[PDB]
């Protein structure tokens, strides 16, 4: 028997079978690393929405754009009520902005120990609420 | 009867077991061209020759310069004269060539300035034939040695269209008037039964170290090949020499390395002398196996023992350079930080003298046939191999050397391979079994499943192992012997009333190790008899009533004025067991030592001589 | 007197309709091992029976006991039980994988994987071998470290969630840290045409360095760091 | 022998590389020119991470050509908007400034 003839048997003996899957996600331990990774993709998503959202409304919406923010312009907008819309777009850019870059070292080979990688872990975490903060009161 | 279904195989040879030894008689053969089955219980990897951590003897001369010759002459003394000296000039000489393959398959080891393999200084090994002082050929992938021989081997198997039956255990074996015609096992994953037919049968299931209490060897470490082999009413070799490894922690019994000693560690008792100088002046602490369990043991004796308990003893480490000792033993760095809970830089070790190798098992041909006793003479056993610690040619014989098994294992691995592929050819007629075969193996097997009796399996185990463990031990005497021997047999009759709690076919591991027991017993009962027949102090089996070498003659003195003793007077032979299966009852008989070398020309023959360190 | 909880992951394939529950166990600290192995030998020894598990070395050096207690991926006989009495220890089999029995999972694929790397020396001349010794300097050993002692106890690759989603497919940590380890051998001539084997989107491009195999593996090594290594030679090398 | 997911995988990280140097480009440097590299930026590495979701959770054969051909769409439809806007519009740049500073 060959390597890949044996891949073939494993499939045709389990999904023609009885035999459950294992409890993945159901019960293993929470870990930073992990949920930095699910938020990184989370925020990944959550972009290209916005921006195609932008793109798309670029095409498909009437209107120019200074029309558009007189329309938000005349809904009495709150004093803080307009900042916390604008940091909810600032957290999820600055949080994969920072988070991009620590992905990036890690394509050189740099800080790929476990210390490393909790180090900079908080690191990110803590340097995302500075940018987050700092621009939205820019 | 027709609940299990009986599935049929063919092969032109079968290896049981796929460790070390089975591994490398496995692809061996079907790199001459053999479709070859191996059968194993465990996967590959999960074998025993993992837990190796001190590592092969080649004589190479990468260190200084060395002989096989001289790899030859350490390993007959060692053996105390019990060992068969054909087999031991084939190992010594095809050493370096079994090695070299080994490290041309991949096998990472450690390296020198040169760029060669990295060899150390081990028990009881000596230049210029016990006379250049200390000896360096112990060739090791720094303290994880076993690890890569078994993973470098089963990666270069892969190589080669061998079949592997992973997780299938080993029942009997199919035998027809006297001739082997391969293996019946039990599928562990669906629990069908195979009958596997073939020309040949190579037989590599290890030893039966689970039969004490104390032991380094793994769980699966049952001694199965040596229980199909006496089942079939063949004998067994040397089966009451059993050696006991001096360093194993206080624990579960987890290996520390000898290479410990071999480095530069030293064995220091309660008072703080270093015990290893009265005992062994010339040698020391980096003397025979038998010399260094037998002083550590008498030690607690005296009352010089450590501990809260006062039973074991202590291996200092602290003194080694931590630059070395990260290096060389990182392996037992980590295992005895463990266990232990000891740093091993700062802390000694602490070791206690537990159960190992099995000297004896399977009688076997230097070419790695398995040999019976008829009339006194010498008989290969048709289309039957055995090779590693399961097998018996007596390499090793009354005490095993220092790292010497791995090379047991590739060398009579290798021979199981070309004297198969010498004697016949692949292709050639496969032997035709009886459709009714197999019969008992299945009946045996059914009963074990519906046991629905009054003792639990765990509870016989143990019983066993306790029984052994004080009975027969590095001291042994024929009183406490008789005991322990009227004790193992009362305990056979006890098998007929083991109660199971599974009633299921899927990996029914209470069924198993019911198979794994019944295996057991065997190789215990046959040990134990064994033990209390010998009367006589030959390497690893001393007794306090016969401290006494046995020879032929009186090897102190010069031999020429004596008169030679009868066959059945004097000791110095290898040691036949048989058992029939329903009463229990051991009988045993001997057979000669092998004294003659391959050639006497390139390697002399050595004669018995003073037995010290 | 001190007693420990144990909830242990249940399924028998004997009886039909036999869904996967828990079942809790008792034991005294004072009369078993510190180990977790040593607890499950012990309920398997004397309660009961029919709890089924691969044991082998209890030294740390097989693969055999690899399962998830307490939401980790680590050996039984290495990991201990936690002293705290009040607290019950959860014992699950290896994530995301075929369970054949109660803690015992399929690792079929795993290994078929392993054979699929090619985990030998591979050489232009097979005629020249097995006669003379091949020549390695220290440094150029010292370059396998951490990566021969791999022991393939699937810790690995069952805590990585792109192998969770792609078994099939993806390689996972343990194979392709034993492809990365046959390639910086020094003796090994096939390292090119190993690396050619990774030229599709699944077999080593799954890894997005999410980093649970170095954070779960048992023996310390770190497989994560040695795939960005294949990454680097991957992008790099001639031809 | 061709090596397609080792050239795309260097691609991703070029443009990486390009898209953070351009979030500073775009503050200190705000013009025409940077409105359209930026533009391509966003819409090309946005492309080239969705497109590697797709291969991870999207299980299938037919399936998998669909959830690609329609990320391919919406990454066109996104990346012409972009180009609508900074064409016959403010600018991206001056999308954010009015945005920011009002
Ligand atoms: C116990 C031990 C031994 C040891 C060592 C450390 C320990 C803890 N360190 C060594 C070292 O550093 N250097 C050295 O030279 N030797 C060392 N040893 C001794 C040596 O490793 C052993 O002699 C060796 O492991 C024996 O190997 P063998 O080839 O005889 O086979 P195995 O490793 O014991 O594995 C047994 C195989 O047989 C199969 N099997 C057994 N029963 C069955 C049944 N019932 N059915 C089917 N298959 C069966 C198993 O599958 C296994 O593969
Ligand atoms: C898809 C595109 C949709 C755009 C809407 C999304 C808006 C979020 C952008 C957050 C970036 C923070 C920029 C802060 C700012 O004030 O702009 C810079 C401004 C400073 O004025 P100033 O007058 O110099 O300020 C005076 C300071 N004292 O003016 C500039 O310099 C122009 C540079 C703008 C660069 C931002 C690009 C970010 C693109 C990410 C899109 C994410 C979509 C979700
Ligand atoms: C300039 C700062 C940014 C950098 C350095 C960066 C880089 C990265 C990196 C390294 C990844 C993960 C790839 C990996 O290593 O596995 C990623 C994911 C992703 N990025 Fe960005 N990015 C940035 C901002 C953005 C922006 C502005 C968008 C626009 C929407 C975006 C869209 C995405 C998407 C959709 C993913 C999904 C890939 C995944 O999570 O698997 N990113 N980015
Ligand atoms: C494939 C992938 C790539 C990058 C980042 C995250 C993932 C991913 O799906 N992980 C995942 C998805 C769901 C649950 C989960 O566990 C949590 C319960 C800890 C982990
Ligand atoms: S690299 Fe470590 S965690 Fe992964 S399979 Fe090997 S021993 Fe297990
Ligand atoms: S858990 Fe994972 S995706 Fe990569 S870094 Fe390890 S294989
Ligand atoms: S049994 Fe060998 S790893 Fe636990």
């Amino acid at each position: 028997t060959t390597a890949k003839e044996e891949m073939e048997r494993f499939w045709n003996k389990n999904l023609g079978s009885n035999r459950p899957l294992s409890p993945h996600i159901t019960i293993y331990r929470w870990s930073l690393p992990m949920a930095m990774s699910i938020c990184h993709r989370g925020t990944g998503i959550a972009l290209s929405a916005g921006v195609s959202l932008f793109g798309l409304s670029a095409l498909l919406l009437p209107g120019n754009f200074e029309s558009h923010l007189e329309l938000v312009k005349s809904l009495c907008l709150g004093p803080t009520l307009i900042y916390t819309a604008k940091f909810g777009i600032v957290f999820p850019l600055m949080y994969h902005t920072w988070n991009g870059i620590r992905h990036l070292i890690w394509d050189l080979g740099k800080g790929l120990t476990i210390p490393q990688l909790t180090q900079s872990g908080v690191v990110v975490l803590i340097l995302t609420v500075l940018s987050s903060v700092g621009l939205a009161a820019m | 009867s027709t609940q299990y279904p009986v599935v049929d195989h063919e092969f032109d040879a079968v290896v049981v077991g796929a460790g070390g030894a089975g591994l490398r008689a496995a692809f061996g053969l079907s790199e001459a061209g053999f479709n070859t089955a191996c059968v194993t219980k465990l996967f590959p990897t999960r074998s025993h020759t993992v837990a190796a951590q001190g590592g092969i003897n080649a004589a190479l001369g990468n260190m200084e310069e060395d002989n096989w010759r001289w790899h030859f002459y350490d390993t007959v003394k060692g053996s105390d004269w019990l060992g068969d000296q054909d087999a031991i000039h084939y190992m010594t000489e095809q050493a370096p060539a079994s090695v070299v393959e080994l490290e041309n398959y991949g096998m990472p080891f450690s390296r020198t300035e040169d760029g060669k393999i990295y060899q150390r200084a081990f028990g009881g090994q000596s230049l210029k034939f016990g006379k250049g002082g200390q000896a360096h050929r112990c060739c090791c992938v720094a303290d994880r040695t076993g690890h890569s021989l078994l993973h470098t081997l089963y990666g270069r198997s892969l190589r080669y269209d061998t079949s592997y039956f992973v997780e299938y255990f080993a029942l009997d074996l199919l035998m027809e008037n006297g001739e082997c015609r391969g293996v019946i096992a039990l599928c562990i994953e669906d629990g069908s039964i195979h009958r596997i037919r073939a020309r040949n049968t190579v037989v590599a299931t290890g030893g039966y170290g689970r039969t004490y209490f104390s032991c380094t060897s793994a769980h699966t470490s049952t001694g199965d090949g040596t229980a199909m082999v006496t089942r079939a009413g063949l004998p067994c070799q040397d089966l009451e020499f059993v050696q006991f490894h001096p360093t194993g922690i206080y624990g579960a019994g987890c290996l520390i390395t000898e290479g410990c000693r071999g480095e530069g560690g030293i064995l220091i008792n309660s008072q703080g002398e270093r015990f290893m100088e009265r005992y062994a002046p010339v040698a020391k602490d980096l003397a025979s196996r038998d010399v260094v369990s037998r002083s550590m043991t008498l030690e607690i004796r005296e009352g010089r023992g450590c501990g809260p308990e006062k039973d074991h003893v202590y291996l200092q480490l602290h003194h080694l350079p931590p630059e070395q000792l990260a290096v060389r033993l990182p392996g037992i760095s980590e295992t005895a930080m463990i266990f232990a809970g000891v740093d091993v830089t700062k802390e000694p070790i602490p070791v206690l003298p537990t159960v190992h190798y099995n000297m004896g098992g399977i009688p076997t041909n230097y070419k790695g046939q398995v040999l019976r006793h008829v009339n006194g003479q010498d008989q290969v056993v048709p289309g039957l191999y055995a090779c590693g610690e399961a097998a018996c040619a007596s390499v090793h014989g009354a005490n095993r050397l220092g790292a010497n098994s791995l090379l047991d294992l590739v060398v009579f691995g290798r021979a199981c391979a070309l004297s198969i592929a010498e004697s016949c050819r692949p292709g050639d007629k496969v032997p035709s079994i009886k459709p009714n075969a197999g019969e008992e193996s299945v009946m045996n097997l059914d009963k074990l499943r519906f046991a629905n009796g009054t003792i639990r399996t765990s509870e016989l185990r143990l019983s066993m192992q306790k029984s052994m463990q004080s009975h027969a031990a590095v001291f042994r005497v024929g009183s406490v012997l008789q005991e322990g021997c009227e004790k193992i047999l009362r305990l056979y009759g006890d098998l007929q009333h083991l109660k199971t709690f599974d009633r299921g076919m899927v990996w029914n591991t209470d069924l198993v190790e019911t198979l794994e027991l019944q295996n057991l017993m065997l190789c215990a009962l046959q040990t134990i008899y064994g033990a209390e027949a010998r009367k006589e102090s030959r390497g690893a089996h001393a007794r306090e009533d016969f401290k006494e070498r046995v020879d032929e003659y009186d090897y102190s003195k010069p031999i020429q004025g004596q008169q030679k003793k009868p066959f059945q007077e004097h000791w110095r032979k290898h040691t036949l067991s048989y058992v029939d299966v329903k009463t229990g009852k051991v009988s045993l008989e001997y057979r000669p030592v092998i004294d003659k070398t391959l050639n006497e020309a390139d390697c002399a023959t050595v004669p018995p001589a003073i037995r010290s360190y | 007197p001190r007693i420990k909880k144990f909830a242990i992951y249940r399924w028998d394939p004997d009886k039909t309709g036999d869904k996967p529950h828990m079942q809790t166990y008792e034991i005294d600290l004072n009369n078993c091992g510190p180990m977790v192995l040593d607890a499950l030998i012990k309920i398997k020894n004397e309660i009961d029976s029919t709890l089924t598990f691969r044991r082998s070395c209890r030294e740390g050096i097989c693969g055999s006991c690899a399962m998830n207690i307490n939401g980790g991926n680590t050996l039984a006989c290495t990991r201990r039980i936690d002293t705290n009495l009040d607290k019950v220890s959860k014992i699950y089999p290896l994530p995301h994988m075929y369970v054949i029995k109660d803690l015992v999972p399929d690792l079929s694929n795993f290994y078929a994987q392993y054979k699929s790397i090619e985990p030998y020396l591979k050489k232009k001349d097979e005629s020249q071998e097995g006669k003379q010794q091949y020549l390695q300097s220290i440094e150029e050993r010292e370059k396998l470290d951490g990566l021969y002692e791999c022991i393939l106890c699937a810790c690995c690759s069952t805590s990585c969630p792109s192998y969770w989603w792609n078994g099939d497919k993806y390689l996972g940590p343990a194979v392709l840290m034993q492809a990365y380890r046959w390639m910086i051998d020094s003796r090994d001539d096939f390292t090119e045409e190993r690396l050619a084997k990774l030229q599709d989107p699944f077999s080593l491009y799954r890894c997005h360095t999410i980093m649970n195999c170095t954070g779960t593996c048992p023996k310390g090594l770190n497989p994560g760091k040695a795939i960005a290594e294949i990454k680097k030679m991957m992008a790099t090398y001639k031809e | 022998s061709s090596k397609a997911a080792s050239l795309h995988w260097t691609g991703e990280r070029v443009v990486s590389v390009l898209l953070l140097g351009l979030l500073p480009a775009a503050y200190l440097n705000p013009c025409s020119a940077m409105d359209y590299s930026l533009a391509a930026a966003l819409t090309l590495h946005g492309h080239w991470g969705i497109g590697q979701v797709v291969t991870d959770y999207v299980r299938g054969d037919a399936l998998q050509k669909a959830a690609k051909a329609g990320l391919l769409a919406l990454s066109a439809f996104t990346f012409a908007g972009l180009c609508y806007f900074n064409y016959h519009d403010v600018g991206i740049c001056k999308a954010v400034a009015m945005l920011w500073k009002l």
